[PDB]
């Protein structure tokens, strides 16, 4: 109720998603290997696909963040930090930036 | 000159025709304009070179 | 008193054109300042008075 | 006999008399204008 | 003071308006009718900035921020401490920039030279005009102009750029940025030829226009010439100023969606197979 | 109106100029094949003269093509050798740098291995071209200002792709080889490390980038304004100052209180352009290695503006009011 | 490193202050390099001024001029200074314009003022004169645009002063520099040069707007019909540009 | 006093232009400063006293 | 003393212009600084005493 | 004997006396202005 | 001593400008440093004393 | 010992200007370094001592 | 030894200014590095003894 009743009493009904269709529109699948010859960060990042929002940003942003509980925050919380391995890089920022053109 | 510029004028005139012609049969303005710009450079350039 | 000597150092035709421009821009600026306000906008007051 | 502008001593003495007459007249109106404003809304 | 050769050029006349009433020099500067207006407007705008800084509570040049009114006020006038001071400075800034360009016309008219410099400055004014009055007029509020702060006006650029979700995909930004990176490239290369030819290795004769002309022929296979580089150099800079005006006047008055979505015309062309 | 010298009103074409020569024997490596283009001659020189090909020029061109092919042919393979799809997605495809998990080690070919090999050839091609510029100036007995200015550009080129990844200890910090992807990297780079607007060197580099376009518009228009006095012959005006150099100097002296000489203008021009990547190279080097968050650095050093107004749209309007209902 | 030296002064802060010191030295160097010509300042009367500026004059630098023309140390006495200028001060002080004492276009003052350059032609790499008529040039011809040879010349007031007889080119750069004008007997006597930047070429005529019909007879002439010296170039060009303000009183007086 | 000697070093037609800009700049600036204050704004005081 | 010799070092015309600009910018700065504080801002005090 | 401005020894001596007279008058008004301000709102 | 020989090295009319700018910039900078500290800020102290 | 020969190599005018600028900047840096430290800041030390 | 011949190659004017700049920047850089370390920061160490 903290989201669907945020400002007023709007709520969600069966018509909110379907809008008169058997299958709701704007449903997404996992197109993870958008690229053939590449693997890793390069296999999700260099194509204009349906989930990339007309950009060359990662297409797995919805899969990793809205289904797999991956960490979205990438900034450093103080003026100077020690860059220990495993910290978010510009690749993680770019995947977050892909998810957020979708928001 | 007086002929290269004239031939360039025919190219830009054709590009305007190409833009509206493709919009009539569907497409879109930007999609039509791109082929109109492309037709301007090719046909207009060829005319200025093929005949002077 | 004896200010007529101002024309001994300033060209009469050049000053007149300059102060003609200054007077109009000053006049237009003050008129526009009044129009910006709500109390002294005679255009909006007419609508307010006419119901 | 320093004169950077070429004006003689009598020339500038008579010019300064007119300038100060304008300065006092300009200051006199400002004093009256300031006096009226202080009565309207004092700032002290 | 003068220069070793300045005296023979300081002749009377050439003014656009005011004649010899203002036709004199103060130090090295030339004062004209538009030099009087420039002094008035620039000083008035400068003082008002520091008056607003005094009421803002800080005089730190990094932190001084005079901001436009809210979008609610529309195109009308706003209270001076609630965004009206910004509007007055904008009028003063426009008056000072136009007067500066018109003053340059008088100077170059007195020297019997071309009017290329004032015309080039007008493109810079046009870019400023299209940011502060032209674009706000189309968008319907004076609050769409950037604030007058050293670091505050970067925050306006950051938010305006991200208001379209990716501002690098703007087709006019793509063209305009290409002109800066090339104009600087042209400036670096042109300034290198004259310096290299006029400053050869010690003990060597200076080089003429032929030597620098054949250097780029040897280097990139084509040389534009001594006249061509300035002629094309002005065009690159003027196009840079013009196209930068285009990229911001179409962001909001002509395009409201994200800029990556603009390229959907190319992706979904009928020619491309599905 | 008066003729503005923006387009030549008449062109004269004679025998092709093969260029000057000295004891260094420049002519034996020249192509001696010239062509004249009248279209480009309306604004500049109309001769597409011979190009000097040596060994630094040949090595750079061959290695540069290898980088072009390796990046390009990988992109073609990425869309399954579909030419219509290769053209359609041309601005979106790239050769992504290695994944961060591999550090500075050599990654697999499909996961950035070809990126390192391609980057190796690009590094060779760029450095070879710099040597050609340095060698040509030495053979022409001219100053090395072209090489030094180009070395300034390479400094940002090296920092952006070679020096900084080594300092961070990861090849993943390089720039992807794509049209749109290196714009995505540019935006993501600023977001990851705070706000790159608040980098003092990024601010300083913008000062010299704006100044470069500022000064070349000022210099380009001034020379065109004095070209009626033979102002386009800048070199002869340095050796024997004519009325063109005097009026150009006096125009700016009367405008902004000080001027330059016909030689000194090109020292200002050289230094603003050279300082554009030199300052930016330092700013990129400090980003990630030292700071890791630029806005917080600005807050710490007290040059981040503070705002007192509210943030939500509910503090300025309503949803119904915006929709006009 | 993420450790500060003192307070909040890290490596990034240190590099900023190093650039500030370097930039201050760079500005000092750049400005002094622009003072090689035109200094000391002097005043309106010709005497050296009491003020000379915060930047001292730079050390002497030498240019090894080619074609056996000697050396040139820029900081020093200027050989381009003109003497016996036909001007008088309009005020007893400083900062006021000078008024010509005669014909400004003939005396060469203000917009019509030239500079005392060397009285020798500019030379190309080989050493031959840079600017020559196309009659002497071999293999040169008009490849684009309108050929102005033979077209009548129309002055700034509409008078026809003659027809273009020849046209001088820069064979080193293959660029047109001047047009020869065969003055009519009613307007002049011989040939005159006009630079390409003050002429607009039409289909049937070439128009020069800076000079009226009566001002063409006083255009400076060249000593020889095959080459033009640097001094003659500077005198010819200054005359035409001086007509943009001295052709008639309407140009000199304010337009508004 | 002998302040009249100031015209032996300053030309009258270059100083009068100097103070002409300066005097109007003061008149414009101080008027604008008062208009920004909430107490001395005579334009909004008329609206306030109008109730 | 011999402080009068400064005019043999500095031109009186340029010093008088220099201090004329400096003194006004001095006067403007200090007046603005007082207006920035709360205790010495005579515009706010007048409003405060009005109550 | 030394003068970069061209003024003689007596010319500068006469000029300084007038300049110092203006300096004292400007300072005298400032002292009165400051004294009135201290009574209005002391800053010490 | 023999420090008077400095004017045989330094041009007098350029050093005086240099120190005139330096001395004022020094004075303003030290005056501003005191204002930053709350102990020596005489403007904020006067408000506290008035209470 | 024989260090006076340094003036046969360095121009005294150039060195003195550089040394004068270097000495002040060095003095300002060391003074500012002391202010950053909490133990040698005489401005903040007087505030604590007064209390 | 016979190192005096190095001045036949190097210009004393150019070397002396370069050495002077290098010597100060090195000394300032070392004084800064010590201030960054906790053990050798004599300003913070003086506070501890108080
Ligand atoms: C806050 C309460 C009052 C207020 C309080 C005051 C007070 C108090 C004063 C003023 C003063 C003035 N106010 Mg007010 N003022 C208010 C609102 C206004 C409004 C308005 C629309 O609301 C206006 C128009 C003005 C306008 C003015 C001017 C009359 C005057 C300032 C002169 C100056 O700055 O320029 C002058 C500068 C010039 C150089 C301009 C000259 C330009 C012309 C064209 C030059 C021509 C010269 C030419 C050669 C001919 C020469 C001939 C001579 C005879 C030789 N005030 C509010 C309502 N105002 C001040 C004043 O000056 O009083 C005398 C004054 O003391
Ligand atoms: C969201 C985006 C971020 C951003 C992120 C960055 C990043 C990231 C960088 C910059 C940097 C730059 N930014 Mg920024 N910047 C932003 C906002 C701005 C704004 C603005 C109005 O908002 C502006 C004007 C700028 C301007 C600039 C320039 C000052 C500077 C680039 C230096 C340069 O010239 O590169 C020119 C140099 C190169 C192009 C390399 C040259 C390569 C070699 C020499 C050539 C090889 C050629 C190659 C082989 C191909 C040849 C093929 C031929 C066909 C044969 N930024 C925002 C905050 N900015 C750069 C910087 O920091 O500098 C300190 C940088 O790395
Ligand atoms: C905070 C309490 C008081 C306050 C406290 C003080 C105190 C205390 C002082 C001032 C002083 C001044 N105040 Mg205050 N002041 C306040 C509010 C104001 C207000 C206002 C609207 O509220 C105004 C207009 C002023 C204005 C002024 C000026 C009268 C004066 C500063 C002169 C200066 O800076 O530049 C000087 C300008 C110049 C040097 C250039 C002048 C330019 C002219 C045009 C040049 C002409 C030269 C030409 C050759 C003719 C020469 C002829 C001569 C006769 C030879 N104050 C508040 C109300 N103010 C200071 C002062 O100067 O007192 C004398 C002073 O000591
Ligand atoms: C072709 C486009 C390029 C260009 C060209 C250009 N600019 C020019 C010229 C030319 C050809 C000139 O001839 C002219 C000149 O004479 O320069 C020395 C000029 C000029 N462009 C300048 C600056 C400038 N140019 C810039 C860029 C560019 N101008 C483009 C790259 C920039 C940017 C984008 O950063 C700046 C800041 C000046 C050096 C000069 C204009 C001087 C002038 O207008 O003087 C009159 C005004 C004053 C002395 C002060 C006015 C103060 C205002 C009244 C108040 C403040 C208003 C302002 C909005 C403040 C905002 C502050 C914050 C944003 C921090
Ligand atoms: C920093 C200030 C400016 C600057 C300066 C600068 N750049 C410079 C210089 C300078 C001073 C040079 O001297 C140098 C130069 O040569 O200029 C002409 C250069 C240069 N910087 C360049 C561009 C450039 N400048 C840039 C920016 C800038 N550098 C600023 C605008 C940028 C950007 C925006 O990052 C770029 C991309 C180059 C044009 C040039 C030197 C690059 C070069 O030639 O590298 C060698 C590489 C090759 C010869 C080949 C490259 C790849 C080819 C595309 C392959 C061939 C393909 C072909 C179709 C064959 C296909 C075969 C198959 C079908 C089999
Ligand atoms: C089942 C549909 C549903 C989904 C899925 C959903 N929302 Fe909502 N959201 C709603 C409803 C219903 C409201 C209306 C609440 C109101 O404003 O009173 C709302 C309101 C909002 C608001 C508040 C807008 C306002 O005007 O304050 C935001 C922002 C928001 N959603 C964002 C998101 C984002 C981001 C996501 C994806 C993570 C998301 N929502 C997923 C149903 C949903
Ligand atoms: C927020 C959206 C959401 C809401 C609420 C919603 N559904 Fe669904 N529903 C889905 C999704 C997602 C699917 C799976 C996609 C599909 O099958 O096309 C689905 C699938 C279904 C299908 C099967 C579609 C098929 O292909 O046959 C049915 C039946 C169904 N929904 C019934 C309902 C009914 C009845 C309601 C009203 C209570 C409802 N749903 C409300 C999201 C929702
Ligand atoms: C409806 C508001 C919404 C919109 C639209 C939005 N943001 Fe966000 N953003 C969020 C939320 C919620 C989070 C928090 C996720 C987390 O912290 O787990 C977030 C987090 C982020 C992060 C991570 C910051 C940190 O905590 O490290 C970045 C990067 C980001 N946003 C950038 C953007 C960009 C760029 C856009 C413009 C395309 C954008 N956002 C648009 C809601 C939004
Ligand atoms: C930011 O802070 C805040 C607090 C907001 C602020 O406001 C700060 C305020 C500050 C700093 C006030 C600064 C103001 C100062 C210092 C006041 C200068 C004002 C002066 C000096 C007044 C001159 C008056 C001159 C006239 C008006 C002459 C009239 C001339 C007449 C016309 C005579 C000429 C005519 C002739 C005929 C000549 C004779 C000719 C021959 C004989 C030939
Ligand atoms: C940031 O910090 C905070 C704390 C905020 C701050 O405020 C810091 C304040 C700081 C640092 C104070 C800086 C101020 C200083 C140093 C004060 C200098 C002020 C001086 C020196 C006063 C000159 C007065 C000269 C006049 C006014 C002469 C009048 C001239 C008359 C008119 C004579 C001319 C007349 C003639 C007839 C010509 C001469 C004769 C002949 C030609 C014959
Ligand atoms: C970074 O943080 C840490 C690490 C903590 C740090 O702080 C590092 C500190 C570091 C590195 C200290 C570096 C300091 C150094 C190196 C000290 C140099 C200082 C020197 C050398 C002192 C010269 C003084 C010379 C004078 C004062 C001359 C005055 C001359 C007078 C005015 C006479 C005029 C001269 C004449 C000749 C007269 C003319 C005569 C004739 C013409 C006959
Ligand atoms: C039809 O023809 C065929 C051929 C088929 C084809 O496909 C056509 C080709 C096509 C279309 C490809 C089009 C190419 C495109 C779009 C590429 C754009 C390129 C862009 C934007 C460049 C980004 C910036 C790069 C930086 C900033 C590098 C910096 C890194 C440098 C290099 C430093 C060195 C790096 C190292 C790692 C060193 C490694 C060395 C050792 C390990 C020793
Ligand atoms: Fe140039």
């Amino acid at each position: 109720a903290g989201h669907v009743y945020a400002n007023a009493e709007v709520g969600v009904t069966c018509f909110t998603c379907h809008r008169g269709q058997a299958v709701p529109s704007e449903v997404w699948y996992r197109i993870d290997p958008v690229t053939e010859n590449t693997s890793g960060w390069a296999s999700v990042q260099n194509r204009a696909t349906s989930l990339s929002q007309f950009t060359s940003l990662p297409s797995d942003a919805l899969y990793q963040y809205l289904l797999n509980y991956e960490q979205i925050a990438v900034h450093d919380l103080e003026s100077r930090v020690e860059t220990l391995p495993g910290d978010p890089t510009w690749q993680n920022t770019e995947r977050t930036y892909s998810l957020m053109n979708y928001f | 000159m007086t002929c290269t510029i004239t031939c360039w004028g025919i190219g830009v005139l054709l590009g305007i025709m190409t833009t509206v012609g493709l919009m009539v049969v569907g497409w879109s303005f930007l999609q039509g304009a791109f082929m109109g710009v492309l037709a301007w450079l090719i046909v207009g350039g060829v005319l200025a070179v093929a005949v002077c | 008193s004896k200010f007529y000597k101002i024309w001994l150092i300033f060209d009469p035709r050049r000053v007149f054109v300059a102060q003609g421009v200054f007077l109009f821009l000053l006049a237009a600026m003050i008129h526009l300042v009044l129009l910006s306000t709500e109390h002294f906008n005679w255009f909006e007051l007419a609508a307010a008075n006419a119901a | 006999d320093l004169s950077f502008t070429g004006l003689t001593d009598e020339q500038a003495q008579e010019l300064h008399s007119v300038y100060m007459s304008g300065l006092w007249l300009f200051s006199a109106v400002a004093v009256v204008a300031h006096l009226a404003t202080f009565i309207w809304r004092p700032w002290f | 003071a003068l220069l070793s050769f300045e005296r023979k050029y300081r002749v009377r006349g050439g003014t656009l308006i005011g004649g010899d009433l203002f036709d004199f020099w103060v130090g090295p500067f030339y004062v004209g009718f538009f030099g009087v207006t420039t002094a008035f407007f620039a000083l008035l705008g400068t003082i008002l900035i520091f008056w607003g800084a005094s009421q803002q509570g800080t005089f730190n040049p990094w932190l001084i921020n005079i901001a436009p009114p809210d979008l609610s006020y529309g195109l009308g006038m706003a209270p001076l401490m609630e965004g009206g001071l910004w509007q007055i400075i904008t009028i003063c800034a426009i008056g000072a920039f136009v007067s500066w360009a018109l003053r340059e016309v008088e100077i170059c008219r007195k020297l019997g030279m071309g009017y290329h410099v004032p015309f080039a400055f007008s493109v810079a004014i046009f870019a400023y005009v299209t940011l502060v009055v032209f674009r706000p007029l189309l968008m319907g509020a004076w609050g769409h102009g950037f604030p007058y702060g050293i670091w505050s006006h970067l925050d306006w650029v950051s938010n305006t750029g991200y208001a379209y979700l990716h501002f690098h995909y703007n087709p006019a930004h793509m063209i305009a940025v290409t002109f800066f990176f090339t104009t600087t490239l042209a400036l670096a290369l042109h300034g290198a030829l004259v310096l290299s030819a006029a400053n050869p290795p010690k003990g060597e004769e200076v080089k003429g226009p032929d030597n620098e002309d054949t250097f780029f022929r040897d280097f990139i296979g084509y040389s534009i010439g001594t006249l061509g580089i300035h002629r094309v150099g002005l065009l690159l800079a003027l196009n840079a100023g013009f196209w930068s005006a285009v990229c911001i006047i179409i962001s909001g008055p002509v395009w409201t969606k994200g800029w990556p979505e603009w390229w959907n015309w190319w992706l979904e062309m009928p020619i491309w197979p599905s | 109106p008066e003729y503005q010298n923006i387009f030549t009103q008449v062109q004269v074409q004679g025998p092709a100029e093969l260029g000057v020569d000295n004891e260094n024997n420049l002519t034996e490596e020249r192509t001696t094949g010239t062509g004249f283009s009248q279209l480009i001659g309306w604004i500049g020189n109309a001769q597409l003269g011979p190009i000097y090909l040596g060994w630094f020029g040949i090595i750079s061109l061959v290695t540069g093509t290898l980088w072009f092919n390796i990046v390009g042919f990988n992109m073609l393979s990425q869309v399954g050798y579909s030419i219509p799809e290769f053209i359609r997605q041309l601005f979106w495809l790239a050769l992504e740098p290695p994944s961060p998990e591999y550090g500075l080690r050599m990654p697999p070919l499909d996961d950035g291995g070809w990126f390192i090999i391609a980057s190796f050839f690009l590094l060779v091609s760029v450095i070879s071209w710099w040597l050609r510029s340095y060698q040509l100036a030495e053979m022409h007995k001219m100053g090395k200002h072209v090489a030094w200015a180009f070395a300034a550009a390479i400094w940002l080129f090296l920092v952006l792709g070679l020096f900084r990844p080594i300092l961070m200890g990861s090849w993943s910090e390089a720039v992807p080889y794509g049209i749109f992807p290196h714009l995505d990297w540019t935006t993501a780079f600023s977001i990851r490390y705070g706000n790159l607007y608040y980098n003092p060197f990024h601010a300083l580099s913008i000062v010299f980038l704006y100044g470069s376009v500022l000064l070349f518009a000022m210099h380009g228009a001034t020379i065109l304004a004095v070209t009626r006095f033979g102002g386009d012959r800048e070199l002869e005006q340095i050796y024997d100052r004519g009325t063109a150099s005097e009026r150009a100097g006096l125009f700016w002296r009367w405008t902004m209180g000080f001027n330059a000489t016909m030689e000194g203008i090109h020292r200002w021009a050289w230094w603003f352009a050279v300082l554009t990547p030199i300052t930016g190279g330092i700013g990129i080097l400090l980003t990630g290695t030292v700071v890791d968050n630029w806005f917080l650095w600005a807050v710490e050093h007290n040059f981040a503006p503070d705002y007192t107004q509210d943030y939500g749209y509910e503090a300025y309007t309503t949803y119904d009011g915006f929709l006009g209902r | 490193m993420e450790e500060t030296f003192f307070g909040n002064f890290d490596l990034a802060s240190l590099s900023l202050w190093l650039f500030y010191g370097f930039f201050a030295l760079l500005i000092y160097y750049l400005q002094t390099e622009n003072m090689r010509e035109g200094y000391p300042l002097e005043d309106d009367d010709g005497n050296t001024a009491a003020n000379q500026g915060p930047f001292p004059l730079p050390k002497e630098k030498t240019f090894k001029l080619q074609h056996g023309r000697g050396e040139l140390t820029l900081p020093g006495e200027d050989v381009q200074r003109r003497d016996n200028l036909a001007l008088r001060k309009t005020a007893h002080g400083n900062g006021f314009p000078m008024e010509p004492t005669g014909d400004p276009m003939l005396d060469g003052v203000g917009p019509a003022s030239w500079s005392k350059r060397r009285d020798v032609p500019e030379l190309d790499a080989h050493g031959h004169p840079k600017i020559v008529p196309m009659s002497a040039a071999e293999g040169f011809g008009v490849s684009a645009g309108t050929d102005p040879r033979g077209l009548p010349v129309m002055a700034g007031d509409g008078e026809i002063v003659g027809l273009v007889s020849d046209m001088w080119i820069d064979e080193a750069e293959q660029l047109v520099r001047y047009l020869e004008i065969e003055l009519d007997p009613e307007w002049g006597d011989g040939k005159r040069l006009v630079q390409r930047e003050m002429v607009r070429i039409k289909s049937d005529r070439v128009k020069v707007r800076s000079i009226y019909g009566k001002h063409f007879k006083n255009v400076p002439k060249t000593k020889s019909p095959n080459q033009v010296t640097l001094l003659e170039e500077d005198k010819i060009m200054a005359y035409y540009a001086g007509g943009t303000l001295y052709a008639d009183e309407s140009r000199l007086e304010p337009q508004l």
